[PDB]
Order: C-alpha cells, then sequence, then structure tokens
RNA sequence: UUCCCGGGCCUUGUACAAGCUGUACCGGAAGGUGCGGCUGG
RNA sequence: GUGGGAGAGGGUGGUGGAAUUCCCGGAGUAGCGGUGAAAUGCGCAGAUACCGGGAGGAACGCCGAUGGCGAAGGCAGCCACCUGGUCCACCCGUGACGCUGAGGCGCGAAAGCGUGGGGAGCAAACCGGAUUACCCGGGUAGUCCACGCCCUAAACGAUGCGCGCUAGGUCUCUGGGUCUCCUGGGGGCCGAAGCUAACGCGUUAAGCGCGCCGCCUGGGGAGUACGGCCGCAAGGC
C-alpha cells in the first residue's frame, strides 16, 4: 500500500517482552509484532526464541507492504536483542546499520525499589 | 595506546578547541578515564571541567549512538 | 509436655508450644472456667491447652480449619469425653447456631484460644462484631497488640483497635508469658489479655457508621493536629473547615489537640456534633 | 557413573547374518535369559518378511530401523522451581536403543496372536513409514520444536 | 552432577551438662514496612 | 607581612541536557504489563512499540577513584557574585601574646510538627492479587521550597584536645627545590622497639611522657518512677 521500499526498524527488548517496530523514513510505524502476537503468553515471551519469530514476522509483514531495506534501531537490554538482530538480518531485508538507543537517566527520576540499592 | 601520546602540545582550558577535544570521548559522547586518556589526576579535573563547559556551548555532544550491534 | 511432645511428633512422622505445665493451668485460672462455664477453643494445635483444660471444663469445643492436624486429635484426647471437634472456620463458620446448639444445655461460655497472631486480631474483631451472648475472651495476642487493645488514651498505644474495643468490651493484660518457653524462641513476648463483653455500647450508638469512619480519619496521621486530620482525611472537609471549627468549640475540644489523646466519651461527643451538624 | 564414562559392552556379532544390530534386537526381545525363544521368533519373523516381501528381510529391518531414529528428545529439567522440557539432540547410540526399545514395544502391542507375526508386521509398517513406533517417533519430535522456547536452556 | 538423600573437605553465623539501629506508622505483628545510618555479616 | 596553590567547604542569583509522567497532533492494531511461575491492573472510548510539539517536578549519567573538602552532621551538571578554613615558600614584623575548658552561646543526617506553596517518580498507613512473611498492581502522609520548631543514632575510627620523643618499606592526593633524588602537609596498607586478656595497635599509637575536660563502680528492674527544665506534640535533658 503504502509501497516506502525502504524504511528502519525498532527494536524494544525487555526482560519481559520484546517488540519489533517496523516503520517509515518519517518514523511513522507501518506494522508491528511482539512476542505475544506469535501466541506465547506469560514467561515464554521473554525467551530469544520468541524474539526470533517476532522479528521474523513483522520482517514478513513489512515485506508485504512492499519494504526491501531497513535501519535497525534496537532499544534496551532485554534477553532477545542480539537474536532478534540475527533473525531480521537475514530475513531477506537488506539491514544496512545496527544502532543501540537504549534511553538512560543522568540520575533524574528515583528508580523502583527492586531496581534501586546501586552505588 | 593514550590518547594524550596520540596528540601533539595543546591547551587543557581552551573550551572551543573541539577538533582536540573530541579524542577525549568515547564512541559514545562519554569522558574515557585515565587508564586511556592517561592524565595525572589534575589534568583528569581540569580536562572533565572543560569538557562540560563545550558541551553546555554545544560544541561537544551530551550522548550520541554507537554504530555496532 | 517437653518430654512427651518428642514422642508425639516423632510417633506420627513430624509451629510454636506451650510445653511447660504451669502456666497453661494460670491462663485458665485467669479465664475462670468451672462446671458452669464451657469453653469454645479455636488453637487446641496438638491439644495441649484441651487437656487441662478439660481436666476442669464443662464443654469442650474445638476449631481445627486444618485436617492434617485431625487425625492426631481424637487419639490424643482419647480419656476426655467432653472434647467435641467442629471442623470448620470460625471466620466463615456462624458461631450463633453453635452456641444455640452445642451449649444448650451448658450454661455459660468463655472463648480461650492460643492461634497465630497473623489470624488473631480479624477473629477477635468478628466475634465481637456480630454481637454474641457470651461471657469473655482469653488470648494471647503478642503483647505489643495486647497492650494497643488497653492502651490507657496515650503513650503511642491508643490507636484504633483500642476504641474499637473499649466500644464493645472491656480489656486489660492479665498475664506476660517470659520469652523462651516456646521451644523455638519467638524472638518477641506475648502476653494473656481478657476481654469481657457488656450490655449495649459504650457511648452513643447514633451512628456506628459515621462513628468508625471519624475514628478513621482522626488517625490516619497520627502525628498530626486533629483540625489538619480533620481537613485532610475527612471526605471533602476542605470546603466544610469553616463547620469543623464550629464544631469543635462547642464540644470543647481544641483544634491543636492530637486525636492521638482522646477519650471514646469525646469521640462520642465529636461523633453526635458533626453528624446532623456536617450534613 | 561420577568419574568414568562407563564403555559400552561389545555385543558378539550374530550367526546367521553376522551383524551386532539383529543381536542387539533379539536381547531387546528376550524376556527371562530366554535367549533361545528370541532367536527363534526373531528368525520366523525373518521368514515371514522374506515370504511377503520382494528382498532380503535384512535391508527391511534395517532401513525400518533408520526410518524409526529421533533427532530431537525432551528432557525434564528444574529450574526456578519449575519443570521444562529442554530439547535436545540426541547421539547415534541412545537414537539406536530408542529405535530398537520402540520397535519391540509397538511388535508387541498389536493385536496379532503370534510373536513372530507381530515383529514382521511391525518391521514391515515401520518400513513403509506406519506403525506405532514411527508414530511415537513423530510424537516425540513434535513435543520438541514446540517448546523450543526453552532450548536456551543447554543443559 | 542442576535438582532428591547421605558422607567428607575449604570457607562461614548460633549452642556445647545477614543482622542491628534513630524516627514514624501498623483492624493478616510469632513481627512487617517507609526514610536514613553502621558492619558489630 | 609578601608571593603563590588545591578543593562535591557554605550562602545567593541564573540556566543546560538525558530520563520518567501527563496533554495535544500524526501513523498503526490486538495485546501490553508483571512473575520463580501467575494473577490483580491497563487496552477496541484504540492500549504497547514509533515520530513531532508542549507542561511540570525532582535528581544531576560519563569523569569518579582505595579521590578531595569540612569541627562534626555532611558536601557532586555548569556559570557568576559574596564568603569561611587550610598548605607551601621567603624567614620580613610582634616577643610567650600559649593549651584545655564546668556553665553559657551556636551548629546538628534522617524521621517528625506548625504556617503557606508545590507535587513528576518513589512510597509508611491503607486498598486489592497470588502464596504465613516475602513477591505483584495501586496509593495518603512524606520526600521538594520559604519561614519557625524538634535535637535523636551503629551522630562510629564504638578511639576527647594540645605538645614532645620512638626503625623502616610501599601506594596515593597536593606544594617547594640544587628535580635519578631531596624537603613540607594530607589519605591508605605491611611491619622495629613497645603495648594488649586476646583480637590487634604500631610517626594518622591503642608505645613512652606532661597538661586540662568528660565518663565508669555487677546483671535485671530501667533510661522506668517521682521531681525540675525545655517542646505545639511526639518526646528530649
Amino acid at each position: 500500500k503504502r509501497q516506502v521500499a525502504s524504511g528502519r526498524a525498532y527494536i524494544h527488548a525487555s526482560y519481559n517482552n520484546t517488540i519489533v517496530t517496523i516503520t517509515d523514513p518519517d518514523g511513522n510505524p507501518i506494522t508491528w509484532s511482539s512476542g505475544g502476537v506469535i501466541g506465547y503468553k506469560g514467561s515464554r515471551k521473554g525467551t530469544p526464541y520468541a524474539a526470533q519469530l517476532a522479528a521474523l514476522d513483522a520482517a514478513k509483514k513489512a515485506m508485504a507492504y512492499g519494504m526491501q531495506s531497513v535501519d535497525v534501531i534496537v532499544r534496551g537490554t532485554g534477553a532477545g536483542r542480539e537474536q532478534a538482530i540475527r533473525a531480521l538480518q537475514a530475513s531477506g531485508l537488506q539491514v544496512k546499520s545496527i544502532v543501540d538507543d537504549t534511553p538512560v537517566p543522568h540520575n533524574g527520576c528515583r528508580p523502583k525499589k527492586k531496581f534501586r540499592k546501586a552505588s | 595506546a593514550k590518547v594524550k601520546a596520540t596528540l601533539g602540545e595543546f591547551d587543557l582550558r581552551d573550551y572551543r578547541n573541539v577538533e582536540v577535544l573530541k579524542r577525549f570521548l568515547s564512541e559514545t559522547g562519554k569522558i574515557l578515564p585515565r587508564r586511556r586518556t592517561g592524565l595525572s589526576a589534575k589534568e583528569q579535573r581540569i580536562l572533565a571541567k572543560t569538557i562540560k563547559r563545550a558541551r553546555i556551548l554545544g560544541l561537544l555532544p551530551f550522548t550520541e549512538k554507537l554504530v555496532r550491534k | 509436655t517437653p518430654i512427651r511432645t518428642k514422642e508425639i511428633l516423632k510417633k506420627y512422622g513430624f509451629q510454636n508450644f506451650l510445653i511447660d505445665t504451669n502456666i497453661l493451668n494460670r491462663i485458665v485460672d485467669h479465664a475462670e472456667v468451672t462446671e458452669k462455664t464451657g469453653v469454645i477453643e479455636i488453637g487446641p494445635g496438638i491439644g495441649a491447652l484441651t487437656e487441662q483444660l478439660a481436666k476442669r471444663a464443662k464443654k469442650v469445643v474445638a476449631f481445627e480449619i486444618d485436617q492434617r492436624l485431625l487425625p492426631i486429635l481424637k487419639d490424643t484426647l482419647s480419656p476426655y469425653e467432653n472434647v467435641t471437634v467442629i471442623h470448620q472456620d470460625v471466620l466463615k463458620a456462624d458461631v450463633k447456631s453453635v452456641i444455640e446448639e452445642q451449649f444448650q444445655d451448658c450454661d455459660e461460655i468463655m472463648v480461650v484460644a492460643n492461634l497465630p497472631y497473623y489470624v488473631t486480631t480479624p477473629i477477635i474483631m468478628k466475634l465481637l462484631e456480630e454481637h454474641l451472648p457470651l461471657k469473655g475472651i482469653v488470648v494471647m495476642l503478642q503483647k505489643e497488640v495486647a497492650e494497643r487493645m488497653a492502651a490507657d488514651p496515650s503513650s503511642k498505644e491508643y490507636g484504633s483497635l483500642s476504641i474499637a474495643v473499649q466500644f464493645y468490651t472491656e480489656a486489660k493484660t492479665v498475664m506476660i508469658v517470659p520469652k523462651t518457653v516456646f521451644v523455638p524462641q519467638p524472638n518477641v513476648d506475648s502476653a494473656v489479655i481478657r476481654l469481657i463483653l457488656r450490655d449495649g455500647p459504650a457511648v452513643d450508638v447514633e451512628n456506628e457508621s459515621f462513628f468508625f469512619q471519624l475514628i478513621k480519619a482522626s488517625f490516619a496521621q497520627r502525628r498530626k493536629t486533629l483540625l489538619n486530620n480533620l481537613v485532610n482525611n475527612l471526605p471533602e472537609g476542605k470546603a466544610q473547615k469553616s463547620t469543623i471549627e464550629q464544631v469543635l468549640e462547642e464540644t470543647n475540644i481544641d483544634g491543636k489537640r492530637r486525636g492521638e489523646s482522646l477519650s471514646i466519651e469525646e469521640f462520642a461527643a465529636l461523633s453526635n456534633g458533626l453528624y446532623k451538624a456536617l450534613f | 557413573a561420577r568419574r568414568r564414562r562407563a564403555e559400552v559392552r561389545q555385543l558378539q556379532p550374530d550367526l546367521v547374518y553376522g551383524d551386532v544390530l539383529v543381536t542387539a534386537f533379539i536381547n531387546k526381545i528376550m524376556r527371562d535369559g530366554k535367549k533361545n525363544l528370541a532367536a527363534r521368533i526373531f528368525y520366523d519373523a525373518c521368514k515371514i518378511i522374506q515370504e511377503k516381501t520382494g528382498q532380503e528381510p535384512l535391508k527391511v529391518f534395517k532401513q525400518a530401523v533408520e526410518n524409526v531414529k529421533p533427532r530431537m528428545e525432551v528432557r525434564s529439567r528444574r529450574v526456578g522451581g519449575a519443570n521444562y522440557q529442554v530439547p535436545m539432540e540426541v547421539s547415534p547410540r541412545r537414537q539406536q536403543s530408542l529405535a530398537l526399545r520402540w520397535l519391540v514395544q509397538a511388535a508387541n502391542q498389536r493385536p496379532e496372536r503370534r510373536a513372530a507375526v507381530r515383529i514382521a508386521h511391525e518391521l514391515m509398517d515401520a518400513a513403509e513409514g506406519k506403525g506405532g513406533a514411527v508414530k511415537k517417533k513423530e510424537d516425540v519430535e513434535r513435543m520438541a520444536e514446540a517448546n523450543r522456547a526453552y532450548a536456551h536452556y543447554r543443559w
């Protein structure tokens, strides 16, 4: 439909889930997939295998909208990071750049109790 | 190696000399430790102050993106 | 029995115990049970208390909630005949019916229990809520809590439990249990307290809902001026501030008084005052 | 076994055909130390196979065995108080063991009266690519690859 | 050799005839939690 | 006195970016979140993930250290102003002007209180979900600012302050010189003599001495009782 043929991918990698969002150069998302969309529920969503299937599914959909190559941006440090990158790399899209964009505070808001105690 | 060794003579207090200051920042716009810069503490202190100053002036990046896996 | 405890546990392949003898008699001594008075026990456990209780008890009803401990109740209480076990949770049961049924022939009942403290307070509160015609209650209930149950109107104990019980019954600390008597030392001291019910409420029954609501409101921020407590916690009350200032005058209660320093009589007066004046 | 590697016993090769796989299969049949009975049963089954099928019984048996060799197994593993069926690759040794055991069990579960008949039928069916043995192999494989989520527990 | 049981070794807290603490609460206190501090782990 | 040096020492103004939350606009659809595993919860009134703009509060990543400063408490973005302490060199000036210190006076983390603001995140009490606490989702005080109270601690190096003498070795922060080295002041480890019940201390003494202050006299009852002083109260002495 859009027939952009060249976009980018945002891989939000969490400890509980991985979400892959394909988007135009302009940043407007075109399609998305996650661990839950495949059919996994609970902890299974966090597994690297879930990340692989999420990446493959999102890529297949994006191809259906006619993309050919993306520029992958990865956020977070979950368990599906490398697996998702690898899955998207060989999915058929010609990935050009891989960029780490983990958003970290400059000692801003106070974290939750579980994440405190840090020196 | 060391950043100091990989450099000629320069001033540490020059908060506009971007071409030399950029040498003391990592891939991400972060100040390198003495382990890497190879400076004495006084030197490191002055350098960090200058880096922060140049950051404010917008010449040096606060943060950026590493182009790798 | 310290020597017999190990034998009984091992004989079945098997948690805090009053292993020692003299004090188990003292607690029922304070409980004042005779051939004239029956007993409802909710925490019989192995039946250590039940044996020495039934040695001088009119009627014995015991509540066990776990049937894992059930097989050992009968054979450990073989000689005794007064024992009747209702394998029912007292909270989920209807104690009124059991009062009407088992102790119909018997004269009076005074509840004596020894149960974990995380279960204690809700049970006592329920037994008080439904206005059962029973004489009294005797429980050892984590001394630091018992003091709050008694809690003269100051000294970091007078809270909201104090007002509830003193509105329902009388309370006073009866006995202190020295630590380490239990085989596992509980790192904390316990106290046997007794509650004795009364004929009707201590003070005005004008509005139970609003009375308890005011009690809860005045003790939300304990460290705070009572006026501040009311303007904060009481529903809206921000726009009704002037009303509160008005009513506090004629009740002869000062605004800056730290409600933790009030009596049940004063609380009842304020409950009547605000109601029919606030709205 | 905490120290050693527990070296596998070397079985004496068959006398009729002179191969070790037949010996293993005979052993897998033999119960209560009756080996002569197992040998007679196996040879009767082989005769049946030969009589009702074009090629030699040995090829039929061998390729049936090769046809009933699984590759993915699920093993019970304890992680965080939870039981997970981790997928693993099975070595040729375990492959052969499972193959023979499953073949025997499937043969013994058939409704045919005579043991020789059952053995022959199971071998022929597993040769074709059907029967209890192949079905159990397929179920074992599908129990894996359906829980590949846990494969990262390398185990 | 991850888990079940038992034995031995190295390192570690209680008894042999991870805690603690100031303060503030606690109507699921055999004690818990919030904000700080200490190692006397 | 003159010349110079280092520093999250303190107060008052002012601005820089990252991040969380929320609001608006765009694009897109079925889950998101959370756990040991799940549930409560949020979402078809369009949630999550993405891009752009705006609002507000709080804290300052990398450097950052076994580092530095202060009498202790304690003190980290950056700029400016005002201001305290301290070190070194020259050996210029006064000529014992010194040390300690019962009372007094001032300062004093956190948690609390009063009078007004403020409120993004977190979070006692409380409300729900799983499984006795624990853990999960919400949530008032509080955490922040101004002024005025409170005056406590594992307020600790569990070591009062000053001065002199008694082997060294090594690491480090910061001055001076005649710069391989030498000479000051801080912070750490290992160790002579010595001390200690032992552990251990050991030029930063818990060694050897002198001066002044504080405190101890078996445990529990008990920091309780009464009295007095202070506090709005909790409570403190």
